[PDB]
């Protein structure tokens, strides 16, 4: 559905069309007043449409016939396609002024937001569910505004990353139970080298830049990565990488994989979790919004910290997490705080665990004396 | 093994060089309960040895004079750093032997400068506090979050100043020698951390002159002689280097600063004592002026009828020589101040060949020399250097700036002040530590310290000069901020600092005005400090503007528009704090309504007299959105407000519906009495909001249209008809039982001094038939149930006290005003 | 209270020698003049004992000034949130800025002497970057009104005072090569939050006056606390200064360049922004008019009121004549379609009766005068 | 539950009554050998009063056995000791611990 959406969501990646005209050749030619061409949203891969039960909705790329998701772009509101040229065409649309109209071709309807605000829209946020009204008000002219190259390559990134996890996720759960014991995998094959090869592509995707670097130009490619990283983040790709950690983590080693995938799957486990954890790592790495969401989860990546996969792999999200987000640190208890220790115990010594409890103890200059009591009660009188 | 090893072992010196950080980490901004516990890991013996211990790497060697510092210094440190801002002079005869310039021979306009930081200064700064590490010691009887505050460990602090001295001196030789094996594997390695001990030594103030003399040697044996071996400012020095030795010349600045502003302060004594002797005789010299004198005695009576405050003015005003005339004082004063302004503006370095000759001089070339040998790489390094270049360029301009906080007292009270600068220190060093349950009883007791201390009623512009109220301010707002949504942590100490606030504002208008500057501060970390009960922080916020005429004009419409955005919310959504404990829902939050509603009686209401300005934005805000006013007078769907009183009334009255069902918490919400107490305070607001009737009679314009919208917003049918409803009555039976109801729960009689206050300024008794109609239904059963209720039982029970005060604020003036 | 108060002799010493710090430091310390200005910038422009080095690279490491300013763009261009108070950069921002100016026929060869020594002195500070500074602190202050901002458009005036023509083209060639939004963005911003005439607020500082109210230490006769009318005026003029001093001298490349920015992605148009502010500036002043057209007289406080309204509205209608100016035609059809001829039809109204109502008296022959040079 | 072995006897008459201060130089240690706590190494001795319970009761019982001169070994049980909180951060809850006492001086 549809709406007329205020706020920081008017800079995220849901705010973004594509202007999809009817013709292969001279696609990209100027755009001329009342041509029929339809409109796609980059993210989702759907096209808007006036449909028979819920009238204005974007309709899967399966089903747009033409008819019902055609529109144009018109100066005035008087009721008025012309014959195309084989050339770049008549420029007169400009971006920044010349306020458009967007009229359904078809029913010759117009596009308002809807007048009704119910209980729920009394107080709450202010969104406008446009609805093609046969006749509309009058102030509902729309401005043109462009986007940066960056954010429409990143926002099609998500568009093809998305089908690519849910097909793995959909094969993943498919054989949750029913082991193949000496037999075939169960269901479809799992697109390994798909995914890995999308990881490694997101993972440098994500590099933070090179400590070299002037800082004029430095800064520059820190705004870049901090863009990026909190549009895949209101995407749902770092939801998405949680729940493939979660369908992974339910078998403990390589061979118990065989078990349920098959002898062909299980080699790429191991590579396939760690660059899991990296792509996490490089996900939230810096943002203090993305590490913010994992105080409600805080106990979840705890709990894998004595897992042998990867366990440097964990350490560095973990130390992602709280070297960047000061409210974290409140809901830290001494399960956690002997789960560490125990790392200590268990994996050696590690310098990076202290580098973690270091910063367990003072973040952002404010001290924690909670944590500091613990990590001293817990630690120190040992002597071991 | 030797711990020498580590420097081929360096898989154990990463471990353990990182094993000092979280050493420096566990005990870091002053957890002193732990620093104690560190000095049985590592004892004094170690980081004694590790002073000297010429063979110990580079990480090892810097991470061990910084755990030294972490353990035993920096909690002492930090505390002193930030007295160092504030100037406090006592009158002693110490202070007044305080002097610019040294006695000497060379210049009368400006002799030589002194050696900075040598000398006596009596700047207040509280005394350090330490504990000796004893872990055999019996463990304390008292509970957690009672007990005392521990102490910084102990440790010898002549020794280690002396050591100190002793390890930058051959540092100092050694880096002449130029050896190809610096102490700790590199140069940085061997200036920067003990640059760090001897900077920490000097804001500590450990050393004596001689040992500050030594230092001013080691800098710069040339410059600072008063009257190889080559000083730190020519070694070529790395860039980290640097910044220690600008924090070194960052310390003798400031110490030039407030030698400057106690010697200011020293002549500040004197010529008090000189003018006010002058005017005193000057006095004299007019009650005899009459004989000789006429009607020209006005100008000269003037200053004697002029308050104190300007009175100095009149007497100063003789700088620029052409307004002597003004001035009544004799030539030699005017000599006197006109000679201490040319030598302050010499010792300022104003006005009056490599050879510095100065620290002003020598700073100014070094930095510039620095600046221009190299490309600074290092930002914090360029800002140190800048900060000292202004600051030494820019003489009179710092002591401008550093002019305001100081301050002048009375030695009869120094004592107390120590112990108001201790308290002001707990105070401060909770603004950079999360706060837990041993802080919060520590700084409840320091705020009662204040309470309990006699200047902070004797001089309450010095807090203000301290800036206590403001570090007051962000403590509560942290804990206000931290759990903003779900829940107030820590209740018990928001009603203390919320207090203090309130008892800050009622000390004076200065202090109610500067505490007003913060009014939208206050009133945006206000929207869940209603969760609470006691003192919320809106409290603040209404005491900041109780009684003050010229705060309530100035106060912005914006901040009203904040008010009424809160209190429609409070009308159009639930409490979950109220929600959460089994209360029935109902579709809005009356306790919270009241508490904004209240507030609004107070910007609306000032000295018996309404404001018009405010009345009308407040009743143009609240008919704009309606649903403030609740579930009653919402127009469309919406009943009567007694329609509300009474179905109030019910609920009240019935349980399980009045609470969960299940006072109990001291202050149980009882949801009857809630919404009837938001009425009655919605409409008393309303009645403080009526114009007044002078303005009525004039026939302003506005002024009916304003009482023209109330009148058609309440009737007066509804007003009546509350005034006529009954009240409870406490009873005497079953034995002498004086039973009485719960005030918590039931109709009590400040609603219906509510409702006269608002028939009265609103609609008025004008005419005898409908003053008549009022009185039979609605005062006389109050007037004789409370003449009923004086006897030797009931007289000093609470409701009849409230009876007594009903009638007698609120009926008796009324019935005196309409006797005709 | 006068008569039987307490005199000075019988206070004690304590409380005497505050009330004399305070007053010494308000007449002698403040009123004291240091000129210091001009003796840093000297000194931090030499780069001194370089020709002694005589180093063979290029890249001639910076002078001090250089790296002051190199400093300051550093921490202008970092990723924050928000701009702190950077009580050092206000300093020198002031330091800078003040070291320019410096400032009954004299002779045009004077002043061809005079001209070519501030060109000196502005040539001192922006071939070292603070012309590049000045936009960077302007776009990282992200649209807040404070001191921060105001003493980074005071340089940017002071360096840009008779209309640099080198400054003009390194800030424009800054911009387009730099493709920043957040420059216009705050621009915009930081002109949306500018103060127009409030009759309310004028109430309240008239109420108040009447109180007289004074302190309890001593008295302070008729305080004088912050005017709550048109506080950030001498903000408001200093920011068209700015933009007037932007396209002085015909620069019709900066001129189509606030009208639209081509390179960027988003376009601001700064004209048809200063023209809303003309009109909410008008009808200030047409109500303030109106709430005076029943009264005979036009107290002090209404006149200080127009006097700084005045001088505004002057400044605007300067830049204004400066987009237009050259002449810039993009500029002229955006007036053409703006609304500048409802806001003329307003003053050409307010004018009409300001001309009448003030010309009945000799009492207001400098607040009709001052009004003169408006129109 | 305090076992005090000599080590270098010292007079045998003198021994601490009640009303003069006692003056230790101890050396604390942990069960397994790890020292925790000492006084030559502060470089100071250790004034603990008699009577109003400064220490804990192993030590005082112990140091009260003691004479002038002695050099003694204790062994505090944690029922004599800080028990089962233990010193937070110092000594780990329920540990036995060994003191290489001397009483150098009274007061």
């Amino acid at each position: 559905l549809v709406y007329y959406e205020g706020g920081a969501v008017c800079t995220h990646a849901r705010s973004l069309w594509r202007l999809e005209p009817l013709r292969i050749s001279w696609s990209g030619s100027h755009l001329r007043w009342g041509q029929p061409l339809r409109i796609r949203h980059v993210t989702t891969g759907r096209y808007l449409a006036l449909t028979e039960d819920q009238g204005l909705v974007v309709v899967d790329a399966c089903k747009a016939h033409t008819k019902a998701t055609s529109f144009c772009f018109r100066v005035s509101k008087e009721k008025l396609p012309k014959r195309d040229v084989e050339g770049m065409g008549p420029p007169e649309i400009k971006y920044g002024e010349s306020l458009c109209f967007v009229q359904h071709v078809a029913s010759g309807l117009w596009l308002t937001y809807a007048a009704p605000d119910p209980k729920a829209l009394r107080l709450g946020v202010l969104k406008k569910k446009a609805i093609l009204h046969q006749e509309g008000h009058m102030d509902d002219a729309l401005f043109l505004t462009r986007c940066q190259q960056e954010e429409s390559q990143a926002a099609r990134m998500i568009h093809s990353t998305a089908g690519l996890y849910n097909q793995f996720i959909k094969g993943l759960d498919s054989f949750s139970g029913k082991p193949r014991g000496s037999g075939p995998p169960a269901g479809p094959a799992l697109p390994i080298e798909a995914v890995i090869l999308s990881l490694q592509d997101l993972i440098g995707y994500f590099e933070p830049p090179s400590e070299e670097l002037q800082h004029e130009e430095k800064q520059s490619k820190l705004r870049s990565l901090r863009n990026r990283q909190s549009l895949f983040q209101e995407e749902g790709m770092l939801s998405l990488v949680l729940n493939c950690i979660d369908r992974l983590n339910v078998y403990t080693t390589a061979a118990h994989f065989a078990e349920y995938a098959g002898e062909e799957a299980a080699e790429s486990w191991k590579e396939i979790v760690n660059l899991l954890y990296e792509l996490l790592a490089s996900l939230i790495r810096g943002n203090r919004a993305n590490c913010a969401l994992f105080s409600t989860n805080l106990d979840w990546v705890v709990s894998k910290l004595d897992r042998l996969e990867a366990s440097s792999g964990i350490l560095e999200v973990l130390y992602c997490v709280l070297i960047e987000s000061p409210e974290v640190l409140n809901i830290i208890q001494e399960n956690h705080i002997k789960s560490i220790i125990s790392l200590l115990d268990k994996h050696g010594r590690n310098h990076k665990v202290l580098d973690v409890l270091c910063s367990l103890c003072v973040c952002n200059g404010v001290a924690v004396r909670s944590n500091q009591d613990l990590i001293t009660e817990n630690l120190l009188p040992g002597r071991e | 093994m030797d711990i020498l090893e580590l420097s081929e072992r360096l898989d154990l010196q990463r471990f353990h060089s990182h094993t000092l950080r979280l050493y420096r980490a566990v005990c870091a901004l002053g957890n002193n309960r732990v620093a104690h516990a560190l000095c049985s890991h590592v004892d004094q013996a170690q980081l004694l040895h590790a002073l000297e211990d010429a063979h110990l790497p580079g990480p090892l060697r810097a991470g061990y004079y910084d755990l030294l510092i972490s353990i035993h210094l920096e909690s002492a440190c930090r505390s002193r750093r930030s007295m160092l801002s504030e100037y406090i002079v006592p009158l002693t005869p110490e202070t007044r032997a305080i002097t610019l310039f040294p006695p000497g021979r060379k210049g009368g306009n400006a002799r030589r400068h002194g050696l900075p930081g040598v000398g006596v200064t009596t700047s207040l700064r509280p005394p350090h506090h330490f504990s000796p590490p004893c872990f055999v010691a019996a463990l304390p009887a008292a509970g957690v979050a009672e007990a005392p505050a521990r102490l910084s460990p102990a440790i010898p602090l002549e020794a280690l100043r002396d050591k100190a001295l002793r390890m930058l001196g051959e540092a100092v030789r050694d880096g002449g020698q130029h050896a190809r094996d610096p102490v700790g594997g590199s140069v940085e390695f061997q200036f920067v951390p003990v640059l760090k001990l001897v900077s920490t030594l000097l804001v500590m103030g450990i050393f004596g002159d001689e040992d500050v003399k030594q230092i001013l040697k080691m800098i710069e044996p040339e410059v600072f002689t008063e009257e190889l071996e080559e000083g730190l400012l020519q070694m070529k020095l790395p860039e980290s280097v640097k910044l220690q030795m600008c924090n070194l010349l960052e310390y003798f600045c400031d110490q030039e600063l407030q030698h400057r502003v106690e010697s200011l302060a020293a002549f500040a004594e004197r010529y008090v004592d000189k003018l006010q002797a002058n005017q005193r005789s000057r006095y004299a010299l007019l009650m005899r002026a009459f004989t000789m004198s006429a009607a020209e005695t006005a100008r000269r009576t003037r200053e004697f009828r002029s308050p104190p405050q300007e009175q100095i003015n009149m007497l100063l005003h003789f700088k620029d020589e052409a307004d002597e005339e003004d001035c009544p004082l004799p030539e030699d004063i005017r000599q006197d101040l006109q000679d201490f302004h040319q030598d302050l503006l010499a010792h300022c370095g104003i006005q009056l060949e490599k050879k510095p000759q100065s620290l002003q001089e020598l700073v100014s070339h070094m930095v510039v020399r620095w600046a221009q040998e190299d490309y600074v790489q290092s930002p914090e390094l360029v800002r140190a250097m800048f900060s000292l270049l202004h600051r030494q360029y820019d003489g009179l301009g710092e002591l401008l700036r550093a002019l305001p906080r100081a301050y002048t007292i009375s030695p009869s009270s120094v004592e107390d002040t120590m112990s108001l600068l201790e308290c002001l220190g707990q105070i401060r060093s909770l603004l950079i530590v999360q706060m837990g349950p041993q802080e919060e009883n520590l700084m409840i007791q320091s705020i009662g310290n204040i309470m309990n201390n006699k200047v902070f009623y004797q001089h309450p512009n010095l807090m203000r000069a301290l800036g206590m109220h403001e570090t007051v301010m962000e403590v509560m707002v942290n804990v206000l901020g931290g759990g903003e949504t779900k829940e107030i942590r820590f209740p018990k100490m928001v009603t203390s600092c919320c207090r203090f606030l309130c008892y800050f504002c009622r000390i004076s208008r200065q202090n109610q005005r500067s505490m007003f500057d913060h009014l939208s501060y206050l009133l945006e970390n206000s929207g869940i400090g209603l969760g609470m009960q006691g003192s919320t922080p809106l409290d603040v916020a209404a005491a900041s503007v109780i009684d003050n005429n010229e705060l309530a004009l100035a106060l912005q419409e914006q901040d009203l528009e904040k008010v009424v955005s809160y209190l429609a919310g409070c009308g159009l959504q639930s409490c979950p704090m109220l929600l959460a404990k089994g209360y029935p829902d109902i579709g809005w939050n009356p306790c919270g309504g009241e508490r904004y509603l209240d507030f609004l009686r107070f910007a609306v209401f000032v000295n018996g007299e309404s404001v018009e300005e405010n009345a009308n934005v407040v009743v143009r805000l609240l008919i704009r959105k309606p649903e403030c006013f609740g579930p009653a007078l919402r127009g469309e769907g919406g009943s009567g407000l007694l329609a509300a009183i009474e179905e109030a009334i019910r609920i009240s009255e019935d349980p399980a519906r009045d609470g969960p069902g299940v006072p109990p918490e001291e202050n149980r919400v009882h949801l009857g009495h809630a919404i009837m107490s938001f009425y009655a305070a919605l409409i008393d607001l309303l009645g403080r909001c009526a114009p007044e009737m002078h303005l009525i009679q004039a026939g302003k314009g506005e002024a009916l249209r304003i009482r023209a919208i109330l009148r058609s917003l309440v009737p007066l049918d509804d007003l009546v008809g509350i005034i006529s409803l009954p009240l409870q009555i406490p009873t005497l039976g079953k034995d002498g039982a004086l039973v009485q109801p719960k005030m918590s729960a039931s109709f009590v009689p400040d609603h219906k001094a509510s409702m006269v206050l608002f028939l009265d300024r609103v609609y008025g008794i004008e005419n005898q038939d409908f003053l008549l109609h009022v009185l039979d239904v609605g005062f006389l059963p109050d007037m004789r149930a409370a003449a009923s209720l004086d006897t030797a039982t009931f007289s000093t029970t609470e409701m009849a006290l409230a009876l007594n005060r009903y009638l007698c604020l609120a009926v008796l003036p009324l019935i005196t005003k309409c006797a005709p | 209270a006068c008569f039987r108060m307490t005199p000075l002799y019988n206070l004690p010493t304590h409380r005497a020698c505050n009330m004399f710090l305070e007053s010494y430091k308000a007449a002698w310390i403040l009123t004291e003049d240091h000129s210091f200005e001009d003796r840093m910038i000297d000194d931090l422009s030499k780069a001194g004992e370089q020709e002694e080095e005589e180093e063979e690279v290029e890249e001639k490491k910076p002078d001090p000034l250089h790296q002051l300013v190199l400093h300051f763009s550093r921490t202008a261009l970092t990723e924050k949130s928000k701009l702190d108070e950077d009580y050092l950069y206000m300093a020198y921002a002031d330091i800078m800025a003040k070291s320019c100016h410096l400032e009954v026929e004299v002779s045009f060869e004077e002043k061809e002497m005079e001209k070519q020594r501030l060109l000196y002195q502005q040539s001192r500070l922006h071939t070292r970057g603070a012309a590049e500074m000045v936009l960077q602190m302007i776009s990282a202050c992200k649209g807040e009104t404070g001191a921060m901002v105001s003493s980074t458009l005071k340089l940017g005036i002071s360096i840009l005072n008779g209309g640099n023509a080198e400054v003009q083209q390194k800030m424009l060639d800054y911009l387009k090569d730099k493709k920043e939004v957040g420059f216009f963005q705050s621009i915009q911003a930081l002109m949306q939050t500018c103060s127009v005439l409030d009759l309310n607020a004028f109430e309240r500082q008239n109420k108040a006056e009447g109180l007289g109210m004074v302190n309890e230490d001593g008295t302070v006769i008729n305080r004088q606390n912050g005017e709550k009318v048109m506080a950030d005026d001498e903000f408001t003029q200093d920011l068209f200064r700015f933009l007037q001093l932007l396209c002085e001298g015909h620069n019709n490349d900066f001129q189509n360049y606030l009208r639209t920015q081509t390179g960027n992605t988003t376009t601001i148009n700064i004209i048809i922004c200063t023209v809303d502010y003309l009109l909410r500036l008008q009808e200030s002043i047409s109500d303030f008019y109106w709430y005076y057209s029943g009264k005979d007289v036009i107290e002090e406080q209404g006149k200080r009121n127009f006097s700084k309204a005045m001088s505004v509205a002057k400044q605007v209608f300067n830049s204004l004549t400066e987009y237009i100016q050259g002449p810039c035609t993009g500029n002229q059809q955006s007036l053409a379609h703006s609304r500048l001829w409802d806001a003329v039809v307003g003053f050409l109204h307010v004018f009409a009766h300001m001309m009448m109502k003030l010309a009945q008296d000799s009492s207001q022959i400098e607040l009709l005068k001052e009004l003169l040079d408006l129109q | 539950g305090v076992e005090i072995e000599t080590i270098s006897p010292g007079d045998g008459r003198t021994f601490p009554k009640k009303g003069q201060t006692c003056v230790v130089h101890y050396t604390g240690m942990l069960q397994n050998g790890k020292k925790f706590d000492s006084s030559r190494d502060r470089n100071k001795p250790f004034k603990f009063r008699i009577g109003k319970q400064e220490v804990i009761k192993g030590f005082e019982e112990g140091a009260a056995q003691m004479s002038l001169g002695q050099r003694a070994k204790l062994t505090c049980t944690p029922d004599v000791a800080y028990g089962a909180t233990g010193h937070p951060g110092v000594i780990p809850p329920n540990a036995t611990l060994i003191f290489d006492v001397e009483l150098l001086n009274l007061e």
